[PDB]
């Protein structure tokens, strides 16, 4: 119920296109109590299944040969970062044996393991397969404010989808 | 305090059918089998 | 020994044991690894010398059972970092053996091998002065259905039996699984365990494994003519029919032939064919996969790149 | 930074508190004093929708690493010192970022009241500096003085934007 809410707000925006791809979401365990309220929020576009990522034949169910991007998520919360994000990759593996050719967006919670995306013998980042490192961003915006204070908040800003807004009071945040 | 608060806007369709597809087919099924069961 | 006095070093035609261990795990008892590579049926410039890679700290406990034997060596290192691996000269090892000691503290039913799997898909990236996909591995699995992520032109389905699983019928996973049958095996036929026992373990007699009940390590001897007369045993050698011996049978001729001409000059006992994936298909290809054949059917037409099992003789 | 982004109430006393707010709302965001990780989820999308914006999110933040050099990195784990060359010497003339005051004399005849869109085409021709953003003090807009030497980041401000003696603009300075 948080893990997807900060990217449902950003994918459905209303400032983007009609572009309606999304409909679905895969994982072993059944949803919980306001997770299923918020996908009755916007019951046209999530389509929830219960399976598993491991197995090829609920990849097969969930039409994977279709689809033109999975996005795979990981806990930063995690009690032991370097277990997870190594049973992460395996996730790309499954994904990639079923089908080579899928797109694949991924994000790595410690930065050495991202060596390992190139191994996978079909993984190539110059066809749009990329991995988020969230040590390597997290601590790369912190390091860029030591030379100019803000600038991380400056790139923050830059990726999320954001209407603009008219405020008539003279306030610092009417011109933010 | 609370700001604008947030945007009013939303722009769906039910697809084109759902919800009308399966109670119209229920329906439909309903009334078969409560003609032959009369 | 350091990455740098192991690259000082020149290695060939050894064998590479990666193992992932550590302070608190079990001891998966590499003696019983070692043991039977050092057999008195080879000549001392024979053996193949092993390297061990892993954590110290896991080794110290298990080389107190094994630092009688001849050569060995140890590279405190982790097997996915590619700077050991490429000191230990890893290209040119006949074999490569990845082991875990933790199959029982994470208790998930399928994150179970993840550690293992990607040393394997490591070793397969490498690149040298060639790719590292012709290197020979084999590893084990924990858990046998996590077997389809071990190649990427196989076919994938949960169902099928690891007997009918590409990597298994080239010999590049080992399950202990497949060990169940043995039971019944043991049960219908009392004497069938006995051979296997002397087959594998290098010739361990009752009367030995008695010393190693009483002192545990392996008691050095002096020698004698009775004691120089006990290495008459066969060995286990595969052959290629590349060479002039047999080269002349190897264009279409009939196993049938080559067993009969190979026991009866050289006492070989040929027992089964080591074929290449794709030696059935007229197009080419870069496949030095292979698959095994038990006892072909006398008639049966081999090719020269074919590879034989047989049961050479002591010299 | 924080784990938990709703705990950025305690970073300031004269805020104004309210669960329900988003982060890039909020003072002490908004000033760039505070860094939950969960800004970050919002660059699945972005990376979805296009491929390109996350290499130049890598290039300006980590300091221009390279394909090619995280190659060595994934080899060898540590930075392996090299021996300089004239191709290792021309390699270094990539832009930095940076923050300028407009009290120095390159500037300080256009910052009491000047529009930014002078500035811009100023700095630009004269030393290609590409100003792309100002960072003004929080209290700037009053008339009463104030002790508060807290900013606020403003993107991109529209060409006929009214600049004063106490703003800080964000820059990429060329190498020389």
């Amino acid at each position: 119920l948080e893990s997807v809410s900060n990217f449902l707000k950003d994918f459905l925006h209303k400032d983007r296109d009609d572009v309606n791809v999304e409909i679905v979401f895969l994982h072993n365990i059944s949803p919980n109590l306001e997770l299923e309220a918020l996908f009755k929020r916007h019951f046209t576009q999530v389509e929830f299944y219960q399976g598993s990522v491991l197995n090829p034949h609920d990849l097969a169910r969930v039409k994977i040969e279709s689809a033109d991007a999975c996005l795979i998520l990981a806990n930063k919360y995690c009690a032991d970062p370097d277990a997870e994000d190594a049973s992460n990759i395996m996730r790309v593996i499954s994904i990639k044996n079923y089908h080579p050719k899928i797109r694949i967006i991924t994000q790595m919670l410690q930065y050495h393991n991202k060596a390992h995306l190139l191994n996978i013998p079909s993984w190539n980042w110059k066809e749009g397969d990329d991995a988020i490192c969230l040590a390597e961003l997290k601590l790369g915006f912190i390091a860029q404010s030591c030379l100019a204070q803000g600038l991380s908040t400056m790139l923050a800003n830059l990726f999320s989808m954001r209407s603009f807004i008219k405020i008539e009071e003279d306030t610092w945040q009417k011109y933010y | 305090k609370i700001r604008d608060h947030d945007l009013l806007d939303k722009r769906k369709t039910v697809t084109a059918l759902k919800a009308g597809e399966d109670k119209s087919i229920r329906l439909g099924l309903f009334l078969i089998i409560s003609g032959v069961v009369s | 020994l350091t990455r740098s006095e192991a690259a000082m070093t020149v290695l060939s035609g050894h064998v590479v044991v990666c193992i992932f261990g550590d302070v608190s795990s079990a001891l998966i008892g590499l003696r019983n690894l070692v043991m039977p590579l050092r057999a008195s049926n080879f000549h001392y410039h024979e053996l193949k010398h092993i390297v061990f890679v892993g954590s110290i700290e896991y080794l110290k406990r298990e080389w107190e059972t094994l630092h009688n034997f001849p050569k060995v060596s140890i590279l405190p290192g982790t097997p996915l970092s590619r700077a050991d691996l490429r000191a230990v000269n890893i290209n040119l090892c006949d074999m490569c053996v990845i082991l875990s000691a933790n199959q029982n503290n994470i208790d998930d039913t399928s994150l179970q091998d993840k550690e293992c799997i990607l040393a394997s898909l490591n070793i397969k990236s490498m690149q040298f002065d060639t790719t590292g996909v012709n290197i020979p591995i084999i590893t084990e699995l924990v858990n046998d259905t996590n077997v389809q992520f071990l190649d990427q032109d196989d076919d994938d389905d949960p169902d099928t039996e690891l007997y009918l699983t590409q990597p298994f019928a080239c010999g590049t996973a080992f399950a202990v699984s497949v060990l169940d049958s043995l039971m019944s095996a043991t049960y219908f036929n009392d004497n069938i365990l006995t051979l296997i026992r002397t087959l594998v373990t290098g010739g361990a007699t009752p009367e030995l494994e008695a010393l190693i009940a009483e002192e545990n390590a392996l008691r050095g001897g002096y020698s004698t003519p009775q004691t120089l007369a006990n290495r008459d045993r066969c060995r286990v050698a595969q052959l290629a029919l590349l060479d002039g011996p047999f080269a002349d049978l190897g264009d279409g001729g009939c196993y049938g032939d080559l067993f009969c001409k190979a026991l009866k000059t050289y006492n070989m006992l040929c027992f089964g064919i080591y074929r290449l994936r794709d030696a059935h298909l007229s197009t080419p290809s870069q496949c030095t996969k292979r698959y095994v054949i038990t006892n072909p059917p006398y008639e049966f037409e081999l090719v020269p790149t074919d590879l034989i099992f047989c049961l050479m003789q002591f010299d």
